[PDB]
């Protein structure tokens, strides 16, 4: 007994220990932290779509020593990629007291801010992203002008136009958003993340068509892409393609809680909104066998 | 007895609603406010009227927008009756859909804030378009699970005020109370049935003209305002008297007859159009069908309701892009 | 048959106060709306009303301020009673310096311009410094010559229906319809009676700070708001309420007693005060003297006696140096 | 301002209708109250109540009446309103029908005498039987030498009230204002009109027992009396509002829509029906069509002007027999 | 909710004022009425006005006078107001001790009937000598267990009415809303307090025939009646008023201060008295002081207090009587 | 027993369970002499011992209504005597002894019923009883008075006569002349309560308590201590009491009521 009580004493201690410390409610069903040691889990998987459990060998390999940069940036951006925007904002705020660098920081806050309606911090974090940047280093209106002032400095620059483009997206402008992406994307043809952030100024334009145009290849680059089926999810609700809807609603429920989640439960973080995407869809075809009485 | 509350107060259909609100709000009563800008501003520049038994109180709120406010989720407790009525100024632009698109959201949070302590209260839209909002709001309230389609009131007698006020004055000595008016609030979803009222009516021709001028008003004010502002005054009237009509009912002292937006509970298609309701003290009780109408007027309804059946899918559809 | 025309319904005590106005005036009425910039949109917006019985009418005027205006001269015929709102517009000036100065020509050409066409129209003055534009009121009639006492007024009612609203807050439920406050409308000037009161009246000790808060109430409608405008829709109620009740006496359908900034002639030795007055069908009638007073008030209406001679002094020093 | 005389006072009808009128007539109305005995008891107790700014005025006859009384013709000066109420039921007892001739007789001289000095006055004529009285009231201004057909209006109202009290006793949650009423004002000459209101109607079977209902109340209330005379508060609270509306008119202040039993100005076949009329600053403007009728309903109104008919000729005949 | 019950219906005071009360009530009122004679056929004269909303419910006893009636304990049932307006006001050249002697017993049966079905209701005393009955319905009320005292008022607003209008004429423009009256109601136990209001006050010499025309105006209406009746309106008519003030009081959306006989809990040393008081939710709650008094006025006070000493003695002492 | 349960349920007269008597094969002659003495609270309880085994009039209905309204509960009185009056229509003393016990509380007609068959069993008081039932007692006592020097024999002829003025003010004659009524057959509660409410008419007078608690004293005598037996009717000066100790001088005896 003595031999073995340890592993797991310890293990519970030091999670409730962090759980208590900043934020991050840990799920309790980790079946990694016997063999979470080795870090690379992230870097063998997520390759090949798959994304769901790599979020949890970050989240166990994370659950050690919190002064690494990678083990609370990987947490983040998988999240943000996976749809539950909702501890990516606890978990990159506690990123943020990390010193200003990992400018991978403060880049997917700014869309992490933005994606529910947090307008007022979003701009705060991308003025922080633009002044940890010695290359250029020499309130909206303050904000936008300073962006405006360099445009033509450094030219290429991805990531100074995709920062662009999202506070582009917070101002209901999506019309010079869109020829922003449209032009911003041919430069990069690799990544499929600025392709759907794309299709979203067009969604949110009234033009749905052209938007899904978007999206379709795009999964061809990561079948992963858990926000670019919930698009079309929500693309083909807007041309009225009900059961098409229905049909990408729950195939989008059942790939986001793919894996051992049925087996690894925690606090659902927040997962009914998602859920809520189905609630209502019925409501266009009245199955009255189901409707909401399901909510369980 | 009551406690009446105001969201969109002080914008520009702020202090004049609420001003009319305490001239005529029944002895006993208090009165909230609320606005993100200007809280502590009219709320207490209307504590020098007397009005002997009205108190007022006030809730402020931080200047950059935050989802679920922590400091509204403190006066909408204990409140009986609720007004939406905060919105947006119209520019010059403003084209149609971008528009919605940025009114929608904000109803919505204005709905999910106070709705999670006192899912009891009479509700009442009144931001620009309404024809829509009322979708989002019905299914805002779905989303919780508490919802009842008895009080979901929808203001749209600026119509009735504006029909009454242009039959009366053709048809000059004779004078009407109230003129019938259904269908819904915006453009060519509004059929004033001059037909059921006391009288001998004029020729066609004119009813023709008068007709479709109810439709096209909200534009004369708008332009006339140099391209700037709308129509708060009147919007606001309307929106005081209503409110008014649904408290004395509670409380038992009178069962009036109006004309609202409520859903319809298996009545002629278009489950959002307008047709005459009685009110009561848990809402609406008895929903009155429309009545004979001559050949004229089907022409209009019989396209009307299909403008309405456009609108009312794009309404109850709204999630812009997640992400 | 009573004509009520608005003059400078532009601002907060503008347009609110032309709406309290509206919809309560006497059937058979006309409200003329009149402004420099503005005034045809807030004529449109509040002509969709169910008000049978008014003709609301508008004419703008030029921006370029241009002395007697033939746009004002030909809306202001056949005018029985005029109200003067416009002035400074939100007072952005740094102190006394301008703002006696700024709003001095204005007044000029408010007045001169109606007196012109309507000798008999009673002018009531609602500009923030009453005090001292007042007896320039009184002036500017005099320079061509129409004056008579009983036409000039000055509302005053800010400061008695405040006052009104402090004690009921304090006390249970004694309510007292009115308080008699005396002296001007500025600062230490005022004066709360107290003596005059039924019931069991509260001890000088509590009472002194009620007195104190009636002179300093202005001041914290500022400190809330943050510098950007101040008592908007009370001076609007007070207004209208004040018009209402000289409209009534002018129809002849009562003859209450109320207190306005009035020219007293004999009685206190001050030319320009606050004494109670009752109104007839003529103008003002018969006045009434301040009454028994206890220790308190002796020497506060020592300082104010002074503080108005100085007042009255300073504009008269103003006067007659443009004309 | 206006001078109501209530002649007729101080017996039946009269008392009541003279306290309804003296706490809602407007400020500065005189009232004039006049009978043959009691008057100066009525006058008295009449005159130490509140609201100052009305004045009582009151005169009495002699036991014997003389005809052309002197004394009623110094309560004559000044008289704009006049309701004859002379109302007695000498002979209850003995019930035959003397009693149209009593009363013919007696507002034969009582008409003929207020006219003789103040012919532009309108009349409302209260006294049993109506539609027989109203014709010799015309009949006596035509030899008198002036006659207007503006005003003589015959009191009907109680018909409309005793409709809409039924109306809205069956249909519970729901409530109208007027009803309209066609016809004479005396058994069977009176048929309500139910298809010139809003809502759904009931069944055909429940809206022929209203039909009668209202149709015969006069034995019911009668005989619920222990048979001792006929109805005296209802009448009251009639003419009390029917002489409001007049007098309201009169000044100026609004031009409602009524039913009165008038001449038609050869617009009907018979010279005499209650039809909807509009009241102006002069009396009667405008006439107005009964408008739709259902077939239904169409087959009363034939018997009902039939039987009109011989009324009216009865009254000239009558009133021919004696001068 | 309320439910305001006149006892007597049937005679010449209790129908007008049952007439007036239902003008004005809030609405979902359910007034009833009792009487041993007439009642039904009151009832059904009350049962044709409109106004919808109001339902009348009434009874009678039978015709010879049995103690305890069963109607009574029939109709009493869920009542808040109770206004007992009964005795004989018919009377002869006989004293007034007759009067006391043949009311007493009337007043004894009423209350001790009416007090064991609704416990929980205010009482509004109508009948003459009120000063003695009060004291007597007091004893009623004790005998049986149950007596609050803040729940027996009397009616005393006749004096002060007649007060204001006999001062209000004096003085012509200036009019004044109440006039402070302290003492008692029979014959000279009122002296009205004219040095407490606003104005200044007519000559002292004039002062005393006011005061004493006040004192005596029973005998001069009895007088003017030639001794057929008494005032048989004015008594009708503030005791609707005060009926108003209390059940709008009971309601909650009112807190009036009124002058009425009441019980005085230390105070003054008499047990009963005219002092001010306010009414709430529950009854009586903050008996007032009377305040300053002048010498000629306390001279005057302290000859009422003596006089109601032998008044009070008269009424509470009287018990009962036995053959 | 059983015979009491049938005749209570048979006659609307309240019967008392207990019995101190019961027997008493000849009550009646007991009955009329102790009366003669003082007392007839047992001698009602006598005549109710006679009128539970027979129902008959045979005078026992008559003498107990009479000795009842001799008591001041005049509202048995009138249950007892409708039984003799609709069992014998032919006496004319049944019909006047029931015209005031009507009349007592407030019985207007009832009182000109009584009269009425009083008169009509006469082949061949009563005019102030009648002007008992108005108000005209200035010119009532006319009647009284001439009646009194008729029958000086029988205290009850002028009784009526005091309260005559007790009740229409002027608390006088029976103040003084016909307060001693109680010398002969000294029963008469309802003296004692005229003077009672004649002394606290005039003034205070602190002996009337003394006064009024020896009549409910005596009242309250032997055999009349007994349990409940549907004897509330007594009530009476219960209240009175609660009246005078909390207004006049005391106010602290209050709960010395129940």
């Amino acid at each position: 007994v003595e031999e073995w009580v340890r592993e797991y004493a310890e293990a519970q201690e030091q999670l409730q220990r962090v759980q208590n410390e900043t934020n991050y409610p840990f799920e309790p069903n980790n079946p990694y932290m016997y063999h979470d040691k080795p870090m690379e889990e992230g870097i063998a998987m997520l390759q090949l779509a798959n994304m769901a459990e790599a979020a949890l060998a970050f989240e166990a390999v994370c659950q050690k020593e919190p002064e690494n940069v990678e083990a609370w940036r990987r947490l983040g951006t998988t999240q943000a990629e996976n749809e539950k925007d909702c501890l990516a904002i606890i978990a990159l705020n506690h990123a943020r007291m990390l010193d200003p660098k990992d400018i991978a920081v403060h880049a997917a806050l700014a869309v992490s801010h933005t994606n529910e309606h947090n307008v007022g911090a979003a701009l705060q974090s991308l003025r922080s992203w633009l002044l940890s940047q010695p290359q250029y280093e020499h309130e909206y209106r303050d904000c936008c002008t300073l962006l405006y002032a360099a445009v033509e400095m450094n030219p290429n620059d991805p990531q100074l136009h995709a920062s662009l483009g999202v506070l582009h997206n917070l101002s209901h402008r999506f019309d010079e958003a869109a020829k922003n992406f449209r032009r911003a994307v041919e430069l990069r043809p690799d990544d499929a993340h600025m392709w759907n952030k794309l299709g979203a100024t067009l969604a949110n334009g009234n033009r749905p068509q052209e938007a899904l145009e978007a999206y379709n290849r795009a999964l061809d680059i990561n079948p992963g892409y858990v926000r670019v089926m919930y698009n079309m999810a929500v693309s083909y609700s807007n041309m009225a393609q009900y059961p098409l809807a229905a049909k990408h609603i729950t195939r989008a429920i059942a790939l986001q809680a793919g894996g051992t989640n049925p087996q690894g439960e925690g606090s659902r973080i927040a997962t009914r909104g998602l859920w809520d995407l189905l609630r209502m869809t019925l409501n266009l075809m009245d199955r009255s066998d189901l409707v909401e009485a399901s909510w369980q | 007895m009551v406690n009446v509350a105001v969201i969109g107060a002080a914008g520009g259909i702020g202090q004049s609603l609420s001003l009319l609100l305490l001239r005529e709000l029944p002895f006993g009563s208090t009165l909230s406010l609320y606005d993100v800008v200007g809280a502590p501003g009219v709320a207490a520049d209307l504590s020098h009227i007397d009005r002997a038994g009205i108190t007022v109180k006030h809730a402020a709120g931080k200047l950059p927008p935050v989802p679920r406010d922590p400091a509204l989720t403190e006066l909408a407790e204990g409140v009986d009756v609720f007004v939406i009525v905060a919105g947006v100024p119209r520019k010059p632009g403003m084209t149609r859909d971008d528009l919605f698109n940025v009114n929608a959201g904000i109803v919505m949070d204005l709905v999910l804030t106070c709705a999670s302590v006192s899912p009891n209260a009479c509700f009442c839209i009144v931001t620009n378009p309404v024809n829509s909002t009322t979708p989002i709001a019905a299914q805002t309230l779905r989303k919780i699970g508490v919802y009842n389609k008895n009080k979901l009131l929808g203001v749209s007698l600026l119509d009735g005020l504006r029909a009454t006020r242009f039959i009366n004055n053709a048809r000059h000595p004779l004078v009407v109370p109230y003129v019938p008016v259904v269908g819904g609030h915006s453009d060519v979803t509004i059929v004033p049935l001059y037909s059921q009222i006391p009288g001998p009516l004029p020729d066609e021709s004119t009813l023709k003209e008068i007709r479709k001028r109810v439709q096209v008003a909200g534009t004369e004010v708008v332009k006339a305002k140099a391209g700037r502002g709308s129509a708060t005054l009147s919007m606001a009237e309307a929106g005081a008297r209503f409110t008014m009509h649904v408290v004395k009912a509670l409380m038992g002292l009178d069962t009036p007859m109006v004309y609202a937006y409520v859903d319809t509970d298996g009545e002629h298609e278009c489950p959002f159009l307008a047709m005459p309701v009685v009110l009561g003290k848990n809402g609406i009780e008895r929903r009155l069908p429309i009545g004979p109408i001559t050949t004229v007027e089907k022409e209009m309804l019989e396209e009307a309701v299909g403008v309405v059946k456009k609108n009312i899918a794009k309404g109850e559809t709204f999630a812009r892009s997640k992400l």
